[PDB]
RNA sequence: AGCGUACCAACAACCGCAUCAGGUCUCCAAGGUUAACAGCCUCUGGUUAAAUAGAAAAAAGUAGGUAAGGGAAGUCGGCAAAAUAGAUCCGUAACUUCGGGAAAAGGAUUGGCUCUGAGGACAUUAAUGUUAACUCAGAACUGAAACGGACAAGGGGA
RNA sequence: CUUUUUCGUGAGCUGAGCUGUGAGCUAGGCAAUAGUUCUUUAACAACAAAAAAGAGCACAAACUGUAGACGACUUUUUUGCCUCAGGGUGCUGUAAACAUGAAAGUAAACUUUUACGAUCUGUUGAGGCUUAUCCCUAGUGGUAAAGUGU
């Protein structure tokens, strides 16, 4: 059944091993995989503004942390939408339903 | 195995250049929680080698001893050791009488307690410990008094004793001849590359011999090393387990910030002079010498003057966390 | 196709790798050839459709015959060093399937006398 | 009057057996830094494609980078690599066909910021006004003593 | 096969003792035949169909990195683990913003007032970062699919 979640992901933990030309696509792939595994949905869609945010500093160094919102809809009966949340500080944020 | 540190000691060697001076030495720390004795096994001699008569178990065993018999305990009904411990004592005494009558070697089965360490594993380790001493009757009366108790480490070894160590070296995978065997590296002009052996053999034994070094797997080997000396046996009930008579700061053995890649040591432990094969967390087997040493080093007794407990992350500068706050004063 | 189970390669296995999923078949080498699986699935669907017409119950069908034959190959080229040209062939095949429905002294008077005497002697 | 006029011109339309990293003649030519149509970055116009993609990442290879103390002991042999490089101001031997050698060899300086001085034209009277354009000298402050900061760019001698 | 009788030997019977089992003692009555030999079908161990007496785990999956080319190996699956956060321990070297604070000097209104100014100082041992193979924490939110063999 439908549900909504707010989580933060730190990407430097996930892009630590790849080379310069692969740092941003690796982050994108990791975000998709994480969301799909946390929602039990094979169909995962990424909003274009989030993709724009991930690439804002070039291919070589994406941001170290990102806050996203995950919602599961009813449409392979279900699927997940992933959006971007703008924050000015990550200090206190834990994850919530 | 937990990690390493260094100490300060005064030398007592008449004739040496270091006869009356303070020196620094490296040491290794082994976490040594007590084991539990759970069974008995007896052997007799034959022309085909030693031979088992039978095995006798204690009346109750723990769940971390039973986990070692399963590839996946979380999905099982856990019926191991649930019928056999319910036998009358009469059968056990008849078996023990037979072992007293026909056997010549006794060994005791013991297991470790990984829940008292910071390890992720929950299965215990099982091993057999031979019991030397008097006659077989005395050996049997000795073992039975221990059949469901704890062995602390100071029941087995003594301070200033010499010990042997058995473990498995660190793994590295597939390595070349230059690293695996240490052969002379070949000139820069070589066409197909320079990290190899130039000649594999003469023409005519028309085969390669088994003494020629090749590429292959390096590390994760089994080793036995002699003559490692004991410097101190710590106790988990002791507040100043890393302080000396010359340094009365009240200290434990664990450095500021935890042993890197291991965790905090809060059981009793051993301090060994030197180094030991294996990674952090690697299980280390300890044994007495084949025959006792009587040399001057094995008999000399050691008095320590300083154990170091500064951080091994980065370049540590304080011995305790209170010094650090006292030095800087109030922060923002 | 989804790499949940494998196909053990027992005959044409020169250089094929080793895998974790082959232990199910008591073997060490396996692979996941998807194209072959799709081609076989089309034919099995045809077999089931032809069994629907002649009124057989599908739950009892057993594949009693599976035969694969190699057909005439197609032709292309590849180019090599020092001005040479070499073949670049293909390898097509045939397939056929059948499913089927499953459930679940001489008298010789002299010889007769010998037999009688033998049987008498053992009692 | 008659004949030609589409399209490619290599990036897959030409020659090389091919949709081959090769070969193949002319014209136009922006901004910044500079001696510079060099090197590096950019606007107009063009493109984001190459006989494949994903994951893992050890031996060994190929194209690169760094290395304490020593400094050719290596090798047939300093092969390969390293060191030097732009401008300005000083100083330059033997020998010589008197022209050279010569950038011989050697030495010092170089950023930023705030100032001072020197180089023209025009029109009313030695005075008065109106106006440029890039160069070259000197001084005080300033910084983890750095400044041809990337690019570009001689090793020398008997 | 009958008759007259003895001794050992044990099931039910407690070296009472019937009887089971073997070995004998008297006196008798009653068989064998396939036409001259063709291996004298004779042992040991199995199996099948009937009748009676007895009746669990491993692989896979998601984690782990003490392991690693791939296989293989070390681990966990609800006091565990993954995640993010707080705390510790370290690395770098004092953030952005304001200040009618400083600054070699400069020009422009009538002792001050306005303007420009490399750089410096105060708030500031500050700000950032720290496991992906660092340490601690019944802190937050999760912990999915039902497949294969025996
Ligand atoms: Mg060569
Ligand atoms: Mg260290
Ligand atoms: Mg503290
Ligand atoms: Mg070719
Ligand atoms: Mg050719
Ligand atoms: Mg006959
Ligand atoms: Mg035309
Ligand atoms: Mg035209
Ligand atoms: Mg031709
Ligand atoms: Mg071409
Ligand atoms: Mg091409
Ligand atoms: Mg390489
Ligand atoms: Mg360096
Ligand atoms: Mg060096
Ligand atoms: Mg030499
Ligand atoms: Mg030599
Ligand atoms: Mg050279
Ligand atoms: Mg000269
Ligand atoms: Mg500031
Ligand atoms: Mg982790």
């Amino acid at each position: 059944k439908p549900v909504t979640k707010f989580i933060t992901i730190n990407l430097s933990k996930l892009t630590h091993k790849v080379c310069y030309k692969r740092k941003a696509p690796r982050a994108i792939k990791e975000i998709r995989s994480i969301a799909g595994k946390l929602m039990h949905t094979k169909d995962v869609r990424l909003d274009v503004k989030l993709n724009k945010f991930i690439w804002s500093k070039g291919v070589r160094n994406p941001p170290k942390r990102v806050r996203v919102k995950l919602e599961r809809k009813r449409n392979e009966k279900m699927y997940t939408i992933v959006e971007h949340v703008m924050v000015d500080s990550y200090k206190g944020l834990v994850n919530e339903c | 195995k937990a990690g390493m540190t260094h100490i300060v000691r005064e030398v007592d060697k008449p004739g040496s250049k270091l006869h009356k001076k303070e020196i620094v030495e490296a040491c290794t720390i082994i976490e040594c929680a007590p084991m539990v004795v759970v069974g008995i096994v007896g052997y007799r001699e034959t022309p085909k080698g030693l031979r088992i008569l039978s095995t006798v178990w204690a009346n109750h065993v723990s769940d971390e001893f039973r986990r070692r018999y399963y590839k996946n305990w979380y999905k099982s009904e856990k019926k191991a050791f649930t019928k056999s411990l319910n036998v009358p004592e009469a059968t056990k005494n008849c078996l023990l009488k037979r072992i007293e009558k026909y056997c010549t070697v006794l060994r005791a089965i013991c297991h470790t307690q990984p829940s008292k360490t910071p390890l992720r594993m929950k299965k215990a380790h099982i091993m057999e410990v031979q019991i030397n001493g008097g006659s077989m009757k005395e050996k049997l009366e000795f073992v039975k008094e221990m059949l469901e108790k704890n062995l602390p480490v100071s029941t087995v070894f003594n301070p200033n004793e010499m010990i042997d160590v058995i473990s498995v070296t660190k793994g590295h995978g597939t390595k070349g001849v230059v690293s695996r065997y240490g052969v002379k590296r070949l000139p820069r002009k070589t066409h197909r590359g320079l990290r190899k052996v130039a000649c594999i053999g003469a023409w005519h034994p028309a085969r390669v011999q088994f003494q020629i070094p090749r590429h292959g797997q390096k590390g994760y080997f089994h080793r036995t090393e002699r003559n490692k000396k004991i410097y101190r046996i710590g106790l988990k009930t002791d507040k100043n387990s890393a302080s000396t008579d010359a340094d009365i700061t009240e200290k434990k053995i664990t450095p500021m910030g935890g042993f890197p890649h291991y965790g905090v040591v809060n059981e009793d432990f051993l301090l060994l002079k030197g180094c030991v094969a294996g990674t952090k967390k690697r299980p280390i087997t300890l044994r007495k010498n084949i025959v006792p040493q009587v040399s001057r080093d094995a008999l000399a007794q050691v008095s320590l003057k300083f154990i170091d407990t500064s951080s091994k992350i980065g370049h540590g500068r304080f011995q305790t966390s209170e010094e650090k706050v006292k030095y800087y004063g109030p922060l923002k | 196709i989804e790499k949940k189970r494998c196909v053990p390669f027992r005959k044409y296995n020169g250089g094929v790798g080793r895998t974790n999923q082959a232990k199910e078949f008591n073997h060490t080498q396996g692979r996941w050839p998807a194209k072959s699986c799709k081609f076989l699935l089309n034919i099995l669907d045809n077999v089931q459709a032809n069994a629907e017409s002649r009124n057989l119950d599908v739950s009892k069908l057993r594949l009693i015959h599976v035969m694969v034959n190699k057909a005439r190959p197609g032709r292309r080229r590849t180019y090599k060093a020092h001005g040479r040209i070499n073949p670049f062939m293909s390898s097509p095949c045939h397939i056929q399937i059948i499913a089927r429905e499953i459930n679940k002294i001489s008298n010789q008077n002299r010889l007769k006398n010998k037999s009688v005497k033998k049987q008498q002697t053992v009692q």
